[PDB]
């Protein structure tokens, strides 16, 4: 039985806290946090237009 | 390159000779009858003299040449605000600042002089650099500006708590350094508290350059969005069921609570702009608060709460 169980990697944020500089929503399962839309997924969905 | 302004500064204050006590005493009697000829001069300039020529323009060559002179010591003595200031660096402010705060040291040194008193020059510009040096460093050196007799006390209580670490091997206890500095712990605290270095939120956190401290700070005073969309819904509430309330009732809680301007109204301006005593206006408010008590139309605002 490894350990990368369900439990320690599911997450979900509707609101949060916030980053301090830039008013992004934070990151990492320790605070909420979301998901990074990166570059490569904005690209993904203009291609989709 | 020769990009290091400390070379451009140090090959530049190289140029001008040493001068020594002879050459002082000159030299400071030519400031000293300089300062005195411009100061003659500024008075018998107001409602004053038609000079004669040759007496004005050698009282103005005076005049010139105590600046002259002046300048020539400063440019002498640079060197000796560089010896004393090397000592003051690895910390706190930058090197070539530090020359310049020392250089206006000395502008004072030279300034609140004497020379009949029979000294090198030296011996008592080296208190004014130094103190100059330190004044600024105390000042203008932490971000947080701290006055300087809190600087000086922080700097006692360093040394302090720094020699009795050596000294005890182990590090000093607050009340030990408290007895020793004959000063409470507490104090001793709120001191070790003030030397704290603010940190930067510039660093990488992470091994690699690319985390920053600054992209994991909570900001704990953020709109928590429900709690603001709460807030509109209470007061929807709260003036849906204050309009159950009787119009005498309505009113007599808005103005108690200032729910119509953010200014809070007191019993006695209620009764006044409604004509009555205040302990009529208590009395209202007394029952208008109970009968809200009233589960009916308190169960509702509850939650907020």
């Amino acid at each position: 039985k490894l350990h990368h169980l369900v439990d320690d990697k599911i997450h979900a944020r509707s609101t949060g806290p916030y980053s301090m500089i830039t008013q992004q929503p934070l990151g990492g399962k320790a605070q909420f946090g979301g998901q990074r839309f990166g570059e490569m997924e904005c690209w993904a969905m203009q291609a989709y237009g | 390159a020769s990009a290091d302004s400390v070379r451009a500064y140090l090959k530049q204050i190289g140029k001008v000779a040493l001068l020594n006590a002879e050459e002082e005493v000159e030299l400071a009697k030519r400031i000293e009858a300089g300062l005195y000829a411009t100061q003659l001069m500024t008075e018998l300039s107001e409602r004053g003299e038609k000079l004669p020529a040759a007496q004005r323009r050698d009282m103005m060559w005076i005049c010139r040449d105590g600046d002259r002179a002046k300048n020539h010591l400063l440019e002498a003595n640079l060197r000796l605000v560089v010896s004393l200031a090397k000592r003051y660096t690895g910390r706190g402010m930058a090197f070539l600042d530090l020359i310049q705060e020392g250089n206006l040291g000395l502008i004072r040194a030279v300034e609140k002089f004497d020379y009949t008193k029979g000294y090198k020059f030296s011996t008592y510009a080296t208190w004014w650099i130094r103190q100059a040096i330190t004044r600024a460093m105390a000042d203008q050196a932490r971000t947080i500006r701290i006055p300087v007799h809190m600087v000086e006390v922080i700097n006692k209580l360093g040394r302090i708590q720094r020699e009795l670490l050596q000294d005890l091997g182990r590090e000093p206890t607050p009340e030990e350094l408290a007895k020793e500095m004959d000063i409470t712990p507490e104090k001793v605290l709120e001191i070790q508290q003030y030397a704290r270095e603010p940190i930067s939120l510039d660093q990488t956190i992470g091994d690699e350059g690319d985390s920053q401290l600054g992209d994991f700070i909570e900001d704990s005073e953020a709109v928590v969005a429900v709690d603001a969309v709460s807030f509109t819904l209470l007061q929807d509430q709260l003036q849906s069921v204050l309009d159950t309330l009787s119009e005498r009732e309505a009113g007599v809680v808005r103005l108690r609570f200032g729910l119509t301007d953010g200014q809070p109204r007191t019993l006695d301006e209620i009764g006044q702009v409604y004509g009555v005593t205040r302990e009529r206006i208590r009395q209202i408010e007394s029952k208008t608060m109970s009968k809200l008590r009233h589960p009916s139309r308190s169960q509702v605002l509850r939650d907020y709460l």
